[PDB]
Parts: C-alpha cells; structure tokens; sequence
C-alpha cells in the first residue's frame, strides 16, 4: 500500500568465480640453478619436474 | 590473437593462426609436440623457404 | 512443519557482468575525413589519435 523505500545495504561488491577457482592458464616449465661460474647465471632444465 | 574467453578452450589453425597475429603458444597447441610447429610458424613472418625450391639435386 | 509454496516472484532476469564493465573487444584505426577531390570521397589515417 505505501512504498517505503530506503534503499538497500551493498557496501561490498559479491563476485562469482570459475568452477575450478583458477583463471586462464599457461604451459610452463621447471628450470634449476646451474652455479654461473666465474660468470652471471645458467639456467638450465631439470628433469625431475614434467615440463 | 590472445583474447580472453577465447584461450578458454582449444586452438585451432584456422580461426586464430592465419587472420590473426598468430604470436605462437596459440601456434603450438593445436599440435602439441615439436614436429610441425617449427616449421608451421616458420612461414608466417617472411613467407616459406622451400617454395623456391632453392636447394640442387634433391 | 506445514508447507505454503506458491513458487517465487522472478519475472525479471538477473545478470552478472564483466569485472570491467565490456568483455571482448576489437582493436580500431581513427580514420579521419580526409573527403574526396570534386567526386568519390576518399579517406586516409589520422596521427592526432593513437594507433
Ligand atoms: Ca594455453
Ligand atoms: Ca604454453
Ligand atoms: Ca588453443
Ligand atoms: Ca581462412
Ligand atoms: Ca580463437
Ligand atoms: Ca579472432
Ligand atoms: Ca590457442
């Protein structure tokens, strides 16, 4: 009968997400440390790790 | 080329690699190995270099 | 204990949206009016805008 209208509370913004919780993705690859003897740094690919 | 939703599913050679940008990634799954891709991505910069046929005697 | 269901009142659809407010895109080229000479209307590109 009388509109009564104040308003509603949202101070926050409610978000939804992806099924699985993580977004795009992109392939990648372990590296390890080979020491950079008297130079910088190698990089090489360690093979315990599925690239 | 790398839009969202888009790199939400599968590459395929047709639709992104050829129109587009075709940067590479996007060039390597449809594949998914070594093979092709190498040679594939080769010829979308400059061109192929077997069309010239530049090599003697087979 | 007693059950009074008659449904619910949804005669509007509710929508999300994307977090910043447009979701694909499509890059774009100015192209100012640079008119045609006596008939056809030519065009050309623009250096005041970005690229
Ligand atoms: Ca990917
Ligand atoms: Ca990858
Ligand atoms: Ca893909
Ligand atoms: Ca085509
Ligand atoms: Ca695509
Ligand atoms: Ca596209
Ligand atoms: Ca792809």
């Amino acid at each position: 009968r009388i509109i009564e209208n104040h308003g509603t509370e949202d101070e926050l913004p409610n978000y939804c997400f992806p099924l699985g919780g993580i977004g795009v993705t992109d392939t990648y690859q372990a590296i390890k440390a080979t020491n950079g003897n008297g130079g910088a740094t190698t990089w090489a690919q360690d093979n315990t790790f599925a690239e | 080329a790398n839009s969202f939703l888009e790199e939400m599913k599968k590459g395929h050679l047709e639709r992104e690699c050829m129109e587009e940008t075709c940067s590479y990634e996007e060039a390597r799954e449809v594949f998914e190995d070594s093979d092709k891709t190498n040679e594939f991505w080769n010829k979308y910069k400059d061109g192929d270099q077997c069309e010239t046929s530049p090599c003697q005697n087979q």
